[PDB]
């Protein structure tokens, strides 16, 4: 569980302060990671280890990690600037818990695209696929963050690059079974006893670290997202 | 509480001078969480 | 299902004072709208027995 602000507020030309609370099990023991999606188009990682950020993010954004809590700190924001924020950490009870999202509004190259979804019976499902072109596969691990549309996002299950243990989230554990193969660059999630809950988009994530996010507390992170597929299950 | 007392016509619209106790009419238990009061007139 | 059970909620109750709640929770400041999405479900756990 993590506490973020629903909408905060801002002028131009200042500084803003987007904040997220969480208990010592989650970040107390390892690393908030901050996401920035604009509205309409897929994710894309912000901050990463609370001290590092990628060669796209400039340095209009910063975060520290003082005490058990995350700060977000965006120096001279713009229009640009208007999008969510979003917080997520790898608890140590095996599950990655994502924030609730900062609706920071003021008025004044790999493809990792997926598919399979398309609406089905309930009850039964299909397999969920994902492709990408030439990013070493085998050297990256893969996470499923599905967004439903209009809600937040939250992550389903993991793959790590060695191809051995795996983890599932706590809802989507047993039903689930994701694989990969020895072809080019794919990644298979069957899914079993459908609830009719599943109304999301199953953004298949990349990342930059090999292993399961488990051992790896300071390398973890989220590399550029993909283009997923609107699977609508709708009963 | 609650008390009756006399109001005799006097200065503009304000609180008299005067003592005057309040003795306790009701007592009826409750538990609520209250934190604000709105008015009504007929 | 004839004896009910209350989940967490984001604020201390009130001595004397009844919590009979059927809204659907909302983890942190996502919310859900009624369909159980994640961290999110009702307040209206079933005890088990045997």
């Amino acid at each position: 569980v993590l506490t973020q602000p629903p909408s905060a507020s801002g002028t131009p030309g200042q500084r803003v302060t987007i904040s997220c609370s969480g208990s010592s099990s989650n970040i107390g023991s390892n690393t908030v990671n901050w996401y920035q999606q604009l509205p309409g188009t897929a994710p894309k990682l912000l901050i990463y280890s609370n001290n590092q950020r990628p060669s796209g993010v400039p340095d209009r954004f910063s975060g520290s990690k003082s005490g058990t809590s995350a700060s977000l700190a965006i120096s001279g924001l713009q229009s640009e600037d208007e999008a969510d924020y979003y917080c997520a950490a790898w608890d140590d009870s095996l599950n990655w818990v994502f924030g609730g999202g900062t609706k920071l509004t003021v008025l004044g190259e790999v493809q990792l695209v997926e598919s399979g979804g398309g609406v089905v019976q309930p009850g039964g499902s299909l397999r969920l696929s994902c492709a990408a072109s030439g990013f070493r596969f085998d050297d990256h691990a893969m996470h499923w963050v599905r967004q439903a549309p209009g809600k937040g996002l939250e992550w389903v299950s993991v793959i790590s690059g060695d191809g051995g243990s795996t983890y599932y989230a706590d809802s989507v554990k047993g039903r689930f079974s994701i694989s990969r193969d020895d072809s080019k660059n794919s990644l298979y999630l069957q899914m079993n006893s459908l609830r009719t809950e599943d109304t999301a988009l199953y953004y298949c994530a990349k990342d930059r670290s090999y292993g399961p996010p488990d051992v790896f507390n300071y390398e973890y992170g989220m590399d550029v997202w993909g283009q997923g597929t609107t699977v609508t299950v709708s009963s | 509480y609650s008390k009756h007392t006399p109001i005799i016509v006097r200065e503009p619209e304000d609180l008299p001078q005067g003592f005057s106790a309040l003795e306790p009419l009701v007592d009826l238990p409750i538990g609520i969480n209250i934190t604000r009061f709105q008015t009504l007139l007929a | 299902y004839n004896y009910l059970y209350r989940l967490f909620r984001k604020s201390n109750l009130k001595p004397f004072e009844r919590d009979i709640s059927t809204e659907i929770y909302q983890a942190g400041n996502k919310p859900c709208n009624g369909v159980a999405g994640f961290n999110c479900y009702f307040p209206l756990r079933s005890y088990s027995f045997r």
